[PDB]
DNA sequence: ACCGCTGCAAGGAATAGGATACTTGCGGGCTATATGGCGGCGAATACCC
DNA sequence: GGGTATTCGCCGCGTACCTCTCCTAGCCCGCAAGTATCCTATTCCTTGCAGCGGT
RNA sequence: GGAGAGGUA
């Protein structure tokens, strides 16, 4: 499910976006061809051509709840589309140095360790789940290639992905390439720097941090000893992003939660390191970097099967309700775990701790908001993660990615200015073992709610299960939108025309930095070849009642580059469906026919009942002295048509005497071919 | 329901097709009995008796030129179009008269 | 809308229907004219039409 | 009087709201394509002698 | 070139009243009306530079 | 004001 639901929004260039409307045939001078259906803004119904099938694409704005219907000659899609041209304009410093180096430099190759590799495996003291074992299989088998890696590591909460990173952390000081990740936060740094040195407590590897824990000294020691590359593994916060680390060899980068840095700073950190083979998680991406993840231009991968008894953590969409506090706090303290309660009010927390200290006289209750000293908050982080007490009243810096798997219920007491993903992320602090998680969510009065997080908490609550990371991924876009595909605003629409578009603008800024072709030259419309012999040929609906599959096949005939594509085409026609229709099997030749002619030059072919004309390629195979021998024999039958073109006069009555002709015709040409 | 005909394609193509459902002009209806209504003023319309589209031979029972002669002519008359004449000219001619 | 509602507004042959009688309706909706485009004047013919 | 450390401002992310100039339907207020009627009569042509 | 002759365009073609409906097409110009987007708030995360004890 | 339509004598 990726392409052809009915009524889902769907994209042409020259008009804009409308909504699928089914498939038909209309007769239009004899040809009753194959044409689809759109449906813009007061009704205007477009019906397409069959061949102009690649004028379409999926929406790629999400925007289900409401895109824009363009109408029919509004301009709104052009004027998008020259401003987009504008901002893909290969005088775009953001972009085309990395082009550049792509056209003049190279990465590194990573080598594989058949051996110690073992020994850390060995030194991994759990079993991998199946789904994790592939992500490190792709990870380390990128790492081992010789191009600037860039992977997405897009998995469930606390399945272990700290263990693929440092996976691939040891393949690249194996080859001491002083790896550099980057978290967006010091609290979840410093748990990382602790699972770094738990881990790996045997080898002779340096990993530190830099990082607002490590002082205007210490830090500074730290840089320096990143400066003399001496340090393995570094962790770091934004601190990286300040144009002061400097790695005498960074070979290997790995971004954690890229969804909180901003690609501002994400393209920061690339533009320092050519060849660095970067690598990216998180749990849920942003909707502008989901589908420039699914689309595939970087890698992806998700993470399933939990590795011993991750479950389905209880979403309760509540209202504001003292004794629902009462209820999950005691629940909680007799099953044993920790309580969290987010506030994200610092200028009211010290009283919210205040009244839920007196609120529930059981609980041992502590403040965390990131507006007081790092210590005194290190001091908090320290007593909440030795279990020295159960509830927290805290602001949303839990949402730090903190892991603590023995808290089991979350309470959010006010849960309306805060984005799914981030709700996601929240949910993911309750749970990570085999004790049950709650999740509490305290709302006010639904009038007095939000307009938005209405449509938020009934996708929290309908959305639980094994799974639901993309899920809910898939939710965020088209309820938040893709962004500029560049710039910054990566929550909006942002003029979304589709990444399928920076495709062929990457490809004309390609022919502009090729020297010798402008931007001027943007090859916006290449059909490339084209042949005309003027039947009807279809899919016939009654041979065919699936639109689905009859585009599809029609996507089979595009794609078909050689003569066995269009034999299995025709087996696997025949095996499933039977018959073999008249139009059918006419436009198969034809495709076979389009195939001749990119083999054999030809750039246009027009035909008709009497004729038609042809035109050549430079460079071609077309025998010059045979053509002429045809004309100077059948004079009758030929004229020249300029340098390049042919009118040949041929009595084409029967369709099957137009198939022969041009059949055996081509087969004239491919015989003495020059 | 409006065509593009690609241009460069010969005689007999099509690039693209669009068609929508355009409002267009004002048609009175009738009414149970056959009374229109115009502006609360109902009217009717009578119907006409006007002269088949044809061909029709007609004279001059000696009543023109002066001579007892009878003038043979005949029309082609169209329903939509111009009128095809056909007289005798008192010299025995044959004269066709174009509306 | 011009040529559909000057020809049922303002003609020779639609014309206002007399309405005093359940009879002069009938009639007035079964009339048969010779006037009107397509038709000769009311003044300029002869005896024999 | 010289220096390492705290804390209080300075600048990115994520979210509400009002503004504000774009974008446009409209309505008033202007300029600019024939074919069913005859009798007579005098003036303009047609015509050969 | 002169009588005749034919055409041909213009002239005309009842009086008085009563009832009803209907009176330029289209174009332009700005003028009200509705909108997406940008400056203004708020209140997490790292920076940066000055207070600042302390000697 | 002028067109059109129908009607009486």
């Amino acid at each position: 499910l990726a392409e052809l639901h009915i009524g889902q929004p769907v994209v042409h260039l020259e008009h804009g976006v409308g909504r699928y409307a089914g498939m038909t045939t209309l007769e239009a001078g004899g040809i009753t061809g194959e044409y689809l259906m759109l449906t813009y803004a007061n009704d205007a119904k477009l019906y397409v051509p069959v061949s102009s099938l690649h004028l379409i694409s999926r929406y790629a704005g999400g925007a289900e709840e409401n895109a824009p219907l363009h109408k029919l000659g509004g301009d709104a899609w052009s004027r998008a589309r020259q401003k987009a041209a504008e901002k893909v304009r290969d005088v775009a410093a953001e972009l085309l140095d990395i082009y550049a180096q792509r056209a003049a430099k190279e990465g590194f190759a990573f080598k594989h360790d058949r051996e110690q590799y073992q020994l850390f495996c060995d030194s991994f003291p759990f079993e991998t789940t199946p789904d994790q074992a592939q992500a490190i299989n792709a990870v380390l088998s990128d790492m081992c290639q010789p191009l600037a890696m860039d992977r997405l590591v897009c998995g469930d909460v606390g399945f272990g992905k700290t263990e693929v990173a440092m996976r691939a952390a040891f393949l690249a000081v194996d080859n001491h390439k002083q790896v550099a990740v980057l978290v967006p936060t010091t609290l979840l740094a410093q748990q990382h720097y602790d699972n770094f040195r738990d881990r790996f407590a045997n080898w002779p590897v340096r990993i530190e941090m830099i990082s607002r824990f490590r002082s205007a000294k210490e830090q500074t020691q730290i840089l320096a000893e990143v400066a003399e590359g001496k340090i393995d593994i570094l962790i770091g916060t934004h601190k990286l992003l300040q144009s002061d680390v400097k790695f005498k060899d960074l070979g290997l980068l790995i971004v954690d939660e890229e969804h909180r840095f901003g690609v501002r700073h994400k393209e920061r950190i690339k533009a320092m390191r050519a060849n660095v083979d970067i690598l990216t998680l998180t749990a849920t991406p942003i909707p502008r970097t989901l589908n420039m993840a699914m689309s595939g231009m970087r890698d992806l991968s998700i993470i399933a099967t939990p590795p011993a008894r991750r479950l389905a953590v209880k979403t309760f969409v509540r209202e504001y309700d003292s004794m629902v506090v009462r209820e999950a706090i005691l629940r909680e303290i007799l099953r044993g775990g920790q309580v969290y309660y987010l506030y994200n009010d610092v200028e009211n927390i010290q009283k919210a701790a205040e009244r839920l200290a007196e609120l529930v006289p059981e609980a041992r209750i502590a403040i965390g908001h990131g507006q007081m000293r790092e210590r005194e908050l290190e001091r908090v982080m320290n007593d909440f993660h030795h279990q020295r007490f159960n509830v927290l009243v805290c602001t949303t810096i839990i949402e730090t990615g903190i892991d603590i798997p023995t808290a089991n219920t979350i309470i959010i007491e006010r849960a309306d200015h805060f984005g799914l993903a981030q709700l996601h992320q929240l949910r993911g602090r309750v749970g990570r073992s085999h004790h049950q998680a709650y999740a509490w969510l305290l709302t006010p009065h639904p009038k007095a709610m939000t307009t938005d997080a209405q449509k938020r908490l009934e996708a929290i609550a309908s959305l639980e299960d094994l799974g639901a990371g993309f899920a809910l991924a898939t939710h965020d876009l088209e309820i938040r939108g893709a962004g500029e595909l560049l710039g910054e605003e990566q929550s909006g629409s942002m003029e979304t025309i589709g990444f399928s578009l920076y495709m062929e603008l990457l490809e004309n800024a390609v022919d502009a930095l090729k020297a010798g072709r402008e931007p001027s030259l943007e090859d916006l419309t290449s059909q490339q070849t084209e042949v005309e012999l003027r039947m009807p040929s279809l899919l016939p609906d009654d041979f065919i009642p699936d639109v689905n599959t009859r585009l599809s096949f029609y996507k089979r005939i595009a794609s078909a580059k050689t003569e066995n594509e269009l034999e299995e085409i025709k087996v696997e026609l025949i095996d499933r469906f039977g018959l073999l229709p008249d139009p059918a099997r006419t436009l198969l030749d034809i495709a076979r026919l389009r195939q001749q002619a990119q083999k054999l030059g030809i750039r246009k072919l027009e035909g008709n009942e009497k004729g038609g004309v042809i035109e050549f390629a430079e460079k071609n195979h077309v025998n010059p002295a045979w053509l002429i021998g045809l004309l100077q024999k059948q004079p009758q039958h030929y004229r020249l048509d300029g340098p390049t073109r042919l009118k040949f006069i041929q009595d084409l009555s029967e369709r099957k005497t137009r198939i022969e002709w041009v059949r055996q015709f081509m087969r004239e040409l491919e015989e003495n071919a020059i | 329901r409006l065509v593009i005909y690609e241009r460069e394609a010969p005689e007999g193509t099509v690039k693209d097709i669009k068609e929508q459902e355009v409002y267009m002009g004002e048609i009175p209806l009738m009414t149970d009995n056959g009374t229109f209504v115009i502006n609360g003023t109902e009217r009717v319309i009578v119907s006409q008796l006007h002269r088949s589209p044809g061909v029709f031979f007609d004279s001059d029972k000696g009543k023109t030129h002066s001579s007892g002669k009878v003038l043979y002519n005949a029309r082609i008359i169209p329903y939509r179009g111009s009128w095809l004449d056909f007289e005798f000219d008192p010299k025995d001619n044959l004269f066709v008269r174009i509306d | 809308s011009a040529a559909v509602k000057e020809f049922f507004g303002s003609s020779q042959l639609s014309q206002f229907m007399v309405q005093n009688n359940p009879l002069s309706e009938i009639t007035h909706k079964r009339r048969i004219s010779a006037l009107g485009p397509g038709g000769l004047t009311r003044e300029r013919a002869g005896f024999e039409v």
